[PDB]
């Protein structure tokens, strides 16, 4: 139980975060996860269950749960609400037709008492497409700034390039890192 | 085929359960228990029992009932041999097939069941594959496991599984290369009250312990091929050579296994090493009877007979018995009416014998026939049929390994009347 | 363990 | 204990593998003990994605046993299998297929259907073996996929490896007992492969071929018999009996005697085998007493024999009794009457190969044997 | 220089092999490499240079050089001939039109004095396609059995499934592993 | 030494990173020393794919310096960059772009063209800054891509971050000095951003705007001047001079005097600055002697001054001499004649802002300033 | 803009080269060397030199010529300041800007050049970014490097690079928070042969050493704002506050840097702390002249004058000199004809003075004018212009750091005639 | 190092 032993691990790197990743179908979640983990973009198929994977960055072990958003499985999200540190909500910046839907699901996430302590990070994904809305436009459509009593931030992203992904982790690092 | 498996403690308790296709209600065992209630004894339970739904197939052994649940028609022996094989596997992994062994190793046991049967049809089978899929628990292994983690499951397929020699492990390595062949003969006999042999036959088995590395080819030649008649051959044996040359060439599986099972030709007569002189009497409503038995060397082959156990199953009229042995130790069981006499061995110059009187129940009727006697016995270095091995010739490996052979004759059921 | 076996 | 249930969940939730492991062992033990651990499913299932090979093996156990009670949650753990299915490791693939195929959820049926097709095309025979078993499962799960599976089975029947052939035949026998036109295509092939096929497959194949032959025969007939012959020396009683069965219903009557020698040696095994074998002997001897009479003394009843065994031997002795041996058998019967087992004594005073006759009741799924056709089927199909 | 130190590493795993991977365009080389390395199949583009990556398997560090086969860069292969342990030649089992071409390039590889000590492993890739030839057919088309004085073997593969890839390494392991 | 060359290759070939590192340091040293290490290219280049960040940085150095001598082999190492370009790390991306863009091989031009478009769309400004520089390279590499690059430049000109704006303007200035219609679109924007733009960009932008204004002017004019004003207090002499330049050619003549104070303080710096600044002063004073005369004593020649400096000050003193100060300056000149520097003494007895006038030779690429248009361009374009 | 860089050893040797756009032939330096040959001295080399192809721009400093190669028109100062900045960077990283320092750190040097200039246009600039991109070499760091590998390059972008305060490092942390301001004034003066001041002006600079963590905001107030006239402000300074309040509020870069550079208002007269009494004579064709100089406290502010170096540049007629100091140490250089007199300090009660005779070349003509004298000197705790700092007020951080200020007046060029 | 500086 040597306190220094713990401090040693801590300085040798020993933080961890439980991050639940939810969103709608084709938001780009799976892609993001593996690009952060492997670096490369892998061939994927629609997710039924979930892929959990841990990405070590800035001495923090970010454990991310790739939970699928298909209606048939969507209710599932509730089984990951327990004990999270943060919530990543990925949005397709081109799918105008389902932005409100995404907003609703997000608000439902935000309505969960269990998740009140989680920080909210929103990814405006697929910025490399010509019809993509920018972060401000997405913010407005989602009404993220109407959120009260919660720590949140929106980050423009483009998983095919990798843009915004480390930035997302940097923001999370600062919000989750109360101290070194 | 097999939907589920229940292990039933002989006290009447569902010890352990395993389901492959669906959750079979434990209430199904009520029919087993009914049959058990209607059975004369634990050894008189009908292997196959029909219930309103599902058929039960079971094996009694080691004071434990293996009860399987069958949904549709399956050849009874298919199920029986498989199930029996499972029990043998448990003995291999834990050293003993018993509930206590299981109680300690439940997790492993459960896993073994998962590997062996796939949704009702056999998957993992022979021990040389199974031992690689799941490593057997040892003290030293558990020590390693406490450090590296409880890993007893392999991450690859045993190479031998996809070879043309599936019964042998690939990459076997020994520095002390050796092989043993234990030729054990079985004397199964029915002896008349006069001492005359009613029926006797010699069965036999050649067991083997193989510690040879790589891919060796063992070949056995016998001193008298003609003694071998009905002979079962382990699947590894290339019977074509047996058929044309009568030579046992094969790539041996390592570890312990039976190689040859056989019947000795009936053309020759069976030598019976033990005779039983036995004077015994009962009297209608008497408080006392008589008992005088002498065990000795009939056709003892010039060898010392040893490992002798004499068991008499007495009639209910017997209450006690004033009987003294000339050898070993003697105890009477009044609960089941059994004379247990530990003889040990027969001295060429001095015979084992029980001499005395029987304490009978006064007022109880005379037994319709005198009680029979079962005797266990054996002889070291003896192959009583005469079957000896002519020559072992190993190919494919550089070694000059121990080529050991042992001959032991061991009694099977030996029943003598009166 | 070899003790008791005959060489062949 | 609810507190313990919470502790189990804490360990399942914990990122410490040792904790996870312990929880799973406790859980499996509870499964073995028949305890209702369905409450833990929401938590246990999260670890299905764990990379700890030992732990996830245990998870598969749990998962399958409760798949039918938490169908929703089972659905919610499929992807890890579907992805694992494409892992470049034959062992893993096979196990992935197995645990995938074992999830009884209607929703994932089409997923598995695809997986089966992929499995059948797998270059390794190990996986193909598993594919066959998976077919059997899927069929029983959803009978409406039958035609698709039949296609797949036919394709599997065209393999050459014995590692696959055995299991495929079994799957065929259950899924599609009919459509014997799917068998003749590989008749001569199987007739040779049988020798190298593993004993469990041998039993199944032999029964299949026996009933096959009953419809096709009235050179290929002899091929079957000839290649079968060596099998009588098998270590596996089930094989021996299966072979005996085949000859009994297929062999020329003049050659039938060859099996009784082996049938007798089967009597040397354990009491379950003895029970079944004696029933087969008793059944056979009704038609051919001369096949067992030469071994008469082997049917003598001894004091260690269970009443039901004593009865069976007695029944055989009944058929084998005649004027050339009655002077001995009656004396034996007198002793048997003198025995304290009065049930046996009373019976004494009065004195093929499948489940159905051992019950003497048509068992579920009992296939009926046909009589030799008056006209044999056209030989171009390899009879 | 402790001999045991080396033996220690050796037993703790310390073998390595230089394997040059060459073939024609669209043979499937890149895919194979990353599937062995990462396990997943990654999105790829035509290779101009090369990707070198090391895959540890059975205590052997297999270093594989993904050298592109485009005519513009093809001559390059000669700069990797030096000091190899093995040669993997990947073949598209559906591209009938260029099998002879592949054969020629392979024979040219085989004609190199520097490579005479390398073992030859041929991958009959893309077995999951309906027009794919089997290993025997590929062997005949390539004439691999006409090769003399060289250690070679053909392995049917299907990188999209992963089949034949470990098998390939298993064969190589046996050929390269003169001793443990 | 050929043996050493072999040893270097052995280390390059070796799987030991320390060996690789040492070899690369030796190699870079040889590059710095002007030694011909092109022989090692075939070997060095293999390590371009190395994951050791320090080593591959060194490799990039080697690679670029010999890219033009082994074009074939350079081609043969492109993929690692192209793949690295998409790595989710802004630092890496930028460096990847740089080293990629530095490979002078005609064959990979279209590859880079695509990369430029991708770089311009990168969400991070850091990369966009690099994209601008890369454009400049590509243009000089292949002038026939100009129209494409112009499109990209226009797009980059629409950014708001100063981190990008500076470099983009530079790229514009070189690639497309013409097409001032691409500037007015962002005129008011740049006029404000200038203050926050980094000093190196400030210099470039100011010159651009100066010549811009010479064609657009004959409120927005004053915007330029007003926002520029504060810059006179900059630490960077180049900025100060650039500002001075702008006012000299743009400011109302009544306000011009404001810069001479700062021009004088520039004379306090080092001899290179002094040399250039004095040339600018001497040039300016020809038209406006009153701007420097108030500071006359600052132009006195001292014994530590280099002959060329002594000359320049003397030249300024020449223009600033008049009847109200000739009684002092001649006495100073007498002392100057008495000095042992006879070249200076003989000269004594006789007694804007760009390269071209400092040479007094039209320098390569010299843009010419126009005269104020008789009619100003239509103001709707933000003048 | 800048195609290449050559470092030329003042002995005439291409010390080191760097190419950004293409390989520039070393033969281009022949023109430099030509100019060097045609130059009166190393300090009289024209900063800009035109050659048949390419323009050379160079900076002479630290006995080293930085020579850059320019292809097309670029504002000379752009190049000069950049190049000069590079030299300053070398001093920062190695502690000294010299060839010897480079010879030892060649690899690092070469890398720094790569980071600072991108294909001819500046990329890495300010030291607070560059120090993070490439860590400076230290003994302890090299020890770490011998273990973990020679890693001095960061794997991420310095956060400050993308902030609105690029001149400051992000995440700065100190336990000993402190800040220093060194106000150094410069006395640059021309003194008449009579001792009268011809021209004098006070320039000045406020240097700063900042060791404050986080994102602090420093603010300086001066005792007499009116003394400040032409004032250059470090880019970090929010000049609007300076303009309306005359207060120096800013977020400081850490490390050492110049903050304020300024000219003292000419409205007030410059106090000259040193007077020079100097009697000197020469005679046409004489073998001997005279020399008598006294250095003392004119407007010495009541302070002790120290760090005094007296340098006279004598005419060629002087062969030697029989001259004795009343303070420090005196040496004559007959090679360059220089009187080096180390004074050290002026004692209020005793003045530094050189008294004696001059050994002249007989037959050589009398100098047209008596030789001039340059004098270095300084005063501790003195801000001779009167400019003192009124108040330092830090915002944004919890600390109560050392707020130190020092005033030192240091002579610039001080030339007195005869 | 603070020695020589005045507090302000
Ligand atoms: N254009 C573009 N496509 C993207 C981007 N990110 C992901 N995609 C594509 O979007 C599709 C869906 O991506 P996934 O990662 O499978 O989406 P998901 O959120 O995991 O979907 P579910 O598994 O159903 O929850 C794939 O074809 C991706 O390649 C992006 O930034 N730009
Ligand atoms: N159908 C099928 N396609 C495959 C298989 N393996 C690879 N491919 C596909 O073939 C195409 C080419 O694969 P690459 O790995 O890029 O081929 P390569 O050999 O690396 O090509 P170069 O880089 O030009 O040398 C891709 O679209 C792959 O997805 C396979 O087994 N089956
Ligand atoms: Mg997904
Ligand atoms: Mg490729």
């Amino acid at each position: 139980g040597n306190i220094f032993a713990n401090l040693f691990k801590g300085l040798f790197g020993k933080k961890e975060m439980r991050i639940l990743m939810v969103g709608l179908d084709a938001a780009g979640k799976t892609t993001i996860l593996y690009k952060l983990k492997l670096g490369e973009i892998v061939t994927t198929i629609p997710t039924i269950g979930f892929n959990v994977e841990t990405v070590e960055y800035k001495n923090i072990s970010f454990t991310v749960w790739d939970v699928g958003g298909l209606d048939k499985i969507r209710p599932l999200w509730r089984h990951y609400f327990q004990n999270t540190q943060g919530l990543i909500f990925v949005v397709d910046s081109n799918d105008r037709e389902r932005v409100n839907e995404a907003r609703e699901e997000l608000m439902r996430m935000l309505a969960e008492d269990e998740l009140r302590d989680a920080v909210l990070l929103v990814f405006a994904n697929k910025q490399d497409l010509p019809n993509a809305m920018n972060a401000a436009e997405i913010t407005d459509k989602l009404g993220l700034h109407s959120l009260r009593h919660r720590n949140w931030y929106i980050q423009a992203t483009c998983a095919t390039s990798g843009d915004g992904l480390y930035e997302g982790l940097d923001w999370l690092s600062n919000q989750l890192r109360n101290q070194k | 085929m097999i939907h589920s498996l229940f292990l039933i403690n002989c006290s009447g308790d569902i010890f352990l359960e395993k389901h492959w296709k669906s959750v079979v209600s434990q209430s199904v065992c009520d029919y087993f228990f009914e049959a058990q209630e209607k059975a004369a004894d634990v050894e008189n339970v009908p292997p196959v029992i029909s219930t309103p739904h599902h058929y039960l197939i079971s094996i009694y052994r080691d004071k434990l009932f293996f009860v399987s649940v069958i949904q549709t028609e399956v050849p009874p022996l298919f199920v029986i041999e498989f199930l029996h094989r499972v029990a043998d596997t448990f003995q291999d992994y834990f050293g003993e097939c018993s509930e206590a062994a299981i109680k300690d190793n439940v997790v492993i046991v459960y896993e073994l069941l998962e590997e062996m049967l796939d949704n009702g049809f056999p998957l993992a089978t022979e021990s040389n594959i199974l031992k690689e899929l799941i490593k057997p628990p040892t003290i030293l292994r558990s020590v390693v496991n406490s450090i590296t983690g409880s890993s007893n499951v392999g991450d690859t397929l045993p190479t031998g599984q996809l070879s043309n020699i599936p019964w042998r492990r690939a990459g076997v390595k020994y520095t002390n290369n050796e092989a043993y062949f234990d030729v054990v003969e079985e004397i199964d006999a029915i002896i008349d009250k006069s001492g005359s042999t009613v029926f006797a036959e010699i069965q036999g088995v050649i067991d083997a312990c193989i510690k040879l590395s790589g891919m060796p080819d063992l070949s056995l030649s016998f001193m008298n091929p003609r003694l071998l008649d009905d002979v079962s051959f382990h699947p590894c044996i290339r019977f074509k050579r047996w058929e044309s040359e009568r030579v046992l060439s094969f790539i041996p599986p390592d570890g312990n296994f039976r190689l040859i099972s056989y019947r000795v030709s009936s053309q020759n007569l069976v030598a019976i090493p033990v005779y039983v002189k036995h004077s015994i009497s009962f009297k209608e409503n008497s408080s006392c009877g008589r008992f005088d038995i002498t065990i000795g060397p009939k056709q003892n082959m010039g060898k010392t007979i040893e490992g002798i156990t004499v068991t008499v199953h007495m009639p209910k009229v017997v209450l006690n018995m004033n009987l003294t042995p000339t050898q070993g130790s003697y105890t009477f069981d009044p609960v089941t009416k059994v004379l247990t006499w530990d003889v040990g061995k027969i001295t060429p110059q001095k015979l084992p014998s029980l001499k005395g009187l029987v304490n009978l129940q006064s007022g109880a009727p005379k037994p319709e026939e005198n009680p029979s006697l079962n005797i266990q016995f054996k002889i070291q270095q003896l192959a009583i049929s005469g079957l000896k091995v002519n020559r072992l010739d190993m190919y494919g490996e550089k070694y000059k390994p121990f080529k050991g052979v042992k001959y032991v004759t061991k009694a099977g059921k030996f029943q003598v009347r009166t | 363990s070899h003790a008791g076996y005959q060489t062949i | 204990d609810l507190k313990k249930n919470e502790d189990l969940k804490q360990m399942l939730e914990s990122n410490k593998d040792s904790a996870k492991l312990d929880a799973m062992k406790r859980i499996v033990g509870m499964i073995a003990k028949g305890k209702n651990a369905s409450e833990l499913f929401p938590a246990v299932v999260k670890n299905v994605a764990s990379k700890n090979i030992e732990i996830k093996k245990l998870v598969y156990v749990y998962l399958v046993r409760y798949a039918e009670e938490q169908q929703d949650l089972a659905l919610l753990s499929i992807s890890t299998f579907q992805r694992a299915l494409k892992d470049p490791n034959q062992l893993i693939r096979a196990s992935a297929l197995r645990v995938l195929s074992s999830i009884r959820v209607p929703i994932i049926v089409p997923i598995m259907m695809l997986a089966i097709k992929e499995a059948s095309a797998d270059l390794s025979p190990y996986v193909r073996k598993n594919a066959a078993h998976a077919i059997q499962k899927l069929y029983s799960l959803d009978p409406e996929q039958k035609e698709m599976l039949i296609e797949v089975i036919e394709k599997l029947l065209k393999d050459k490896s014995t590692l696959v052939a055995g299991s495929v035949v079994m799957a065929f026998e259950e899924v599609c007992p009919d459509r014997i036109d799917l068998i003749h295509k590989n008749y001569r092939k199987l007739c040779n492969l049988l020798v190298d096929v593993e004993e469990w497959g041998q039993v199944v194949i032999i029964h299949m071929l026996t009933r096959y032959a009953r419809t096709q025969f009235v050179p290929d007939h002899r091929l079957l018999i000839r290649n079968t012959k060596p099998l009588l020396q098998s270590r596996n009683a089930a094989v021996v009996m299966a072979v005996a069965q085949l000859y009994w219903h297929i062999s020329p009557k003049s050659e039938a005697g060859i099996i009784s020698k082996s049938l007798v040696r089967l009597l040397r095994s354990n009491r379950e085998v003895q029970y079944i074998v004696l029933q087969n002997i008793a059944t056979m001897s009704i038609q051919r007493k001369g096949m067992f009479e030469p071994y008469l003394k082997s049917f003598y009843v001894r004091s260690t024999d269970p009443t039901m065994i004593k009865t069976l031997k007695l029944e055989i002795l009944t058929n084998l009794a005649n004027e050339a041996n009655i002077s001995t058998l009656l004396r034996e019967f007198q002793t048997y009457v003198k025995s304290q087992d009065k049930q046996f004594a009373a019976a004494t005073i009065q004195t093929l190969g499948t489940l159905s006759h051992t019950l003497n009741i048509k068992a579920t799924g009992y296939l009926e044997l046909s009589n030799w056709p008056e006209v044999a089927p056209d030989p171009s199909v390899r009879n």
